RNA sequence: GACGGAAGGGCACCACCAGGAGUGGAGCCUGCGGCUUAAUUUGACUCAACACGGGGAAACUCACCAGGUCCAGACACAAUAAGGAUUGACAGAUUGAGAGCUCUUUCUUGAUUUUGUGGGUGGUGGUGCAUGGCCGUUCUUAGUUGGUGGAGUGAUUUGUCUGCUUAAUUGCGAUAACGAACGAGACCUUAACCUACUAAAUAGUGGUGCUAGCAUUUGCUGGUUAUCCACUUCUUAGAGGGACUAUCGGUUUCAAGCCGAUGGAAGUUUGAGGCAAUAACAGGUCUGUGAUGCCCUUAGACGUUCUGGGCCGCACGCGCGCUACACUGACGGAGCCAGCGAGUCUAACCUUGGCCGAGAGGUCUUGGUAAUCUUGUGAAACUCCGUCGUGCUGGGGAUAGAGCAUUGUAAUUAUUGCUCUUCAACGAGGAAUUCCUAGUAAGCGCAAGUCAUCAGCUUGCGUUGAUUACGUCCCUGCCCUUUGUACACA
C-alpha cells in the first residue's frame, strides 16, 4: 500500500529518456528518474 | 515471480494438459500417456498383436 | 530423424481435430481428409471463417504468410439435438431409422449419463446388423463419442454405424464367411 | 501505450469483439465483428 | 529395407488400479 | 430369475496330482499400515490394495506445511478522468533475499487501473454415492437372441437336449421343432522354411588389377571407407507357396472324435497374441483431460508464484523384491556369444576412435537424423587355464570411517559412481504360500519407459536350458442341468 503522495504541485538527469518532467530527488547525492 | 527451472518435469509439460504427470518423452512428441491414448489411432499408432 | 518425423506426421495430423469438433461442430464437421456435414459455415460470410485462421494456422504453427454411413459425422450429426432439446426416446430411434435403410447393415446408438439424477440412465437403441468382433470390424464399423455438456450432469453418446459388405466402396466385398454356388 | 502496441498487431477479449478456443497453450484468439 | 516397428508400452488404465495391464501400440514405418 | 451350507455332471497349474522354482525365517531395496509428526500431500485394502496412480519425489513436480509476492477478479452498471488518476523506482531500516513486502523521501510512469455494488472466474479443493470417458472384475469363461411352427388363458416355454465329443452352445447324435444371426471360430500381428521367381558396399559370401605374413610347387589367414569382378545360400522381405492333423495304423458305435507313426521346417487349435456377444457391479480415477453437474472458494486466496522443509522420518506388523548362505561355488587372467532396441537445428542426443587417468571421470576429435556411426552394442551366466581347502573365513557384503569424481541455481537426510579400511546376520528358512508343461520352468545379463540425475521397478529381449504330467475332482474355485424357497432391495 503506497502513496506517492498527491505534492501540493512542484535538477534533472541525462538522456531523452528522462524527458524534463524528470526532476531529480530532493534528497542528498540523488541522480535518479523515476521513470526506471 | 521465477527462478531457475530449466530442466526437469516441471520444464516438460503435457500439449493437452500442460500436465507435468506420465510424461512419454519418446519420438518427440511429449504427451502423458492418460493423455495418448484417446489420441492414439489418428497417428496411425494400431494394435497388431 | 525419420522415426522422430513420421510420427510428426501423424502428431501434427492429430492435434488439428482437437482443434475442429471445437470450432466447426455447429458449423457441421465430419472429418480431415475437409470432410463435412455442413460446409457453408466452415467458409463464412464469403470470407469470414475460410481465413480467420488459416491467418492463425500460421501465427500459431510456425508458418508464413503465404502457404452419413460415418460415425464420427453422425455422433455429431444430431448431438445437437439432445442439447436443444428433444425426447431421448424417440430422437434416438430416428437415427437408426436414418441410416438403416440408407443401404446400411447395422447401427447402434446408446446415451450414458443422468437422465434423472440416479445412478444414470444407460439406455440402447439398435437396429440391424452389426458385425462384432473381429478384424472384419476395423474394416466395417465407424464409433464415435462426444461428450455432451447439459446443465446438471455430463452425459455421453457412443454411436455406431457399419458398412454394407455388398456395396463395400472399398476393401472386402463380403463378410469372411462367405458361402455360394449355383445349382 | 503498452496496451497500444497490440491493438494493430492485429490487422478486453470479454465484451465479446474476440472471440476465444483454447486448444493447447498458446491462444488462437480469433476475432468478431 | 527392414522394417522397424515403434512401440509405445503404456498401461490401458487412467488411474492405478485394475490388474496391471499394459498394452503396446505399433507404428510400422516402410 | 438370483440364491442354498441339496443332487448330478463338466472344467481350470489365480485348483490338485507327479514333480520343478522360489518367497514368508537374515541383510538391504521398495510399496502399505503404524507411528512420529508443523507437515510427514495423497488414492487404493480379497482374488480384483500393498516396485500399483508410470508414484525411480533433492528444486520442480506438489497436491503438504512454515512463510513471503502477484492480479493473470475479463467485462456491464455506478466512482478518482483533461485543476494527475495511477503503476513503477535506485539505495537505506526490514526481510530468506540484488524485494520499493513495507517505512521514511520526492521524485515519478499518464484516462493504461486504482474502489464497492454486481459479475467473473482459477482450483492436484470435496463429492467415482450426482457424472462423461475410460478402465478393472465376474470372464486364463460359453454364452445370447429373434422368424415360422409346436406348448401354454397367461407370465413363459420349445428351439437352446438325454448321450457322447471339443479349448468352446465345438460338433456327431437325439429330437416339436425347422431353418438362422451375434458370441467362440473364421478374421488380423509376430517367430520360424522356400537352395524358388523378385532382390542390393547401406546385407552376407566367394572372386580379381593386385597386397600383407608361415610353409613354400599354390594352399594357410587376411587387408584394400570414391581398386575392379561375381552371387541370392545365409541376412533381410516384396509378391506369393506350403499344413491339410495329409497318409496309414490304435480305439470307434453309425460317427463326431481322442491316444500312436511316418512325412517332416512345421502335430497342445503348429507356437504366442490382437479383437471380442447379452448383462452386470453405487467397483477405481474429479490426483489425466479446456470432461466435469452442483456445492466450497475467488485479494491476510484453497488461485499462481518465490524461499525453505516434507512424502525416505523408526520399540513394530506386512506385500512386490535384490544380494546369498559358498566346492556344479568366489577371486583371477581369458575365450569372447547375442538378440530387442533408441539417438542432435536454433542444437548438444547416440559417442567410435585418439589421449590424460587408479578408476570414476577428464580432455580431444570423429562418424551418426541413423540396415551406413556409435555397434559385431567384443553382455552376462558362461567358460578354458589357474588359484582359496570350509571358520562364518575372502562365502556374505550389511552397518561404519577416510579420500577422488560425474549431474545439476541448488546433492546436507550418504542421487549416483570408482579406491582403501570396516566385515553384521545368515550355517538352505516354521505355520503357510506362489508360479509352472517346451525352446517351458529356472538361471543370465541386455535394451526401451522412467531419465537433469538415480533401479534392487516396469515393458520387452535374446544367451543357457531341465525334472515331470501329457491325468483327476481330494481341496479351492467356476459353468450347465435337476431341485427348494416366504428372496426380486434378489
Ligand atoms: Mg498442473
Ligand atoms: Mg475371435
Ligand atoms: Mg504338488
Ligand atoms: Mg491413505
Ligand atoms: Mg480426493
Ligand atoms: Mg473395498
Ligand atoms: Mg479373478
Ligand atoms: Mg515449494
Ligand atoms: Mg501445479
Ligand atoms: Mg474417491
Ligand atoms: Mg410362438
Ligand atoms: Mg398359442
Ligand atoms: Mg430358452
Ligand atoms: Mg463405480
Ligand atoms: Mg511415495
Ligand atoms: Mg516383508
Ligand atoms: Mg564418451
Ligand atoms: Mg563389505
Ligand atoms: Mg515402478
Ligand atoms: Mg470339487
Ligand atoms: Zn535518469
Ligand atoms: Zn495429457
Amino acid at each position: 500500500k503506497h502513496k506517492k503522495v498527491k505534492l501540493a504541485v512542484l535538477r534533472e538527469c541525462s538522456n531523452p529518456t528522462c524527458g524534463a518532467g524528470v526532476f531529480l530527488a530532493n534528497h542528498k547525492d540523488r541522480l535518479y528518474c523515476g521513470k526506471c | 515471480f521465477s527462478h531457475p527451472r530449466r530442466y526437469g518435469k516441471g520444464s516438460r509439460q503435457c500439449r493437452v494438459c500442460s500436465s507435468h504427470t506420465g510424461l512419454i518423452r519418446k519420438y518427440g512428441l511429449n504427451i502423458c500417456r492418460q493423455c495418448f491414448r484417446e489420441k492414439a489411432n489418428d497417428i496411425g499408432f494400431n494394435k497388431f498383436r | 530423424s525419420k522415426k522422430r518425423k513420421l510420427v510428426a506426421d501423424g502428431v501434427f495430423y492429430a492435434e488439428l481435430n482437437e482443434f475442429f469438433t471445437r470450432e466447426l461442430a455447429e458449423e457441421g464437421y465430419s472429418g480431415v481428409e475437409i470432410r463435412a456435414t455442413r460446409t457453408q459455415d466452415v467458409l463464412g460470410e464469403n470470407g469470414r471463417r475460410i481465413n480467420e485462421l488459416t491467418l492463425l494456422v500460421q501465427k500459431r504453427f510456425k508458418y508464413a504468410p503465404g502457404t452419413g454411413l460415418s460415425a464420427v459425422a453422425q455422433a455429431e450429426s444430431m448431438k445437437f439435438k439432445l442439447l436443444n432439446g428433444l425426447a431421448i426416446r424417440r430422437a434416438a430411434y430416428g437415427v437408426v431409422r436414418y441410416v438403416m435403410e440408407s443401404g446400411a447393415k447395422g447401427c447402434e446408438v446408446v446415451v450414458s449419463g443422468k437422465l434423472r439424477a440416479a445412478r444414470a440412465k444407460a439406455m440402447k437403441f439398435a437396429d440391424g446388423f452389426l458385425i462384432h468382433s473381429g478384424q472384419p470390424v476395423n474394416d466395417f464399423i465407424d464409433t464415435a463419442t462426444r461428450h455432451v455438456l447439459m446443465r446438471q450432469g455430463v452425459l455421453g453418446i457412443k454411436v455406431k454405424i457399419m458398412r454394407d459388405p455388398a456395396k463395400s466402396r472399398t476393401g472386402p466385398k463380403a463378410l469372411p464367411d462367405a458361402v455360394t454356388i449355383i445349382e | 501505450e503498452d496496451r497500444n502496441k497490440i491493438h494493430q498487431y492485429l490487422f478486453l477479449t470479454s465484451k465479446g469483439y474476440v472471440k476465444t478456443q483454447f486448444s493447447w497453450q498458446y491462444y488462437y484468439y480469433t476475432l468478431t465483428e | 529395407l527392414p522394417t522397424k516397428v515403434l512401440k509405445i508400452s503404456t498401461r490401458k488404465t487412467p488411474n492405478g488400479e485394475g490388474s496391471k495391464t499394459w498394452e503396446t501400440y505399433e507404428m510400422r514405418i516402410h
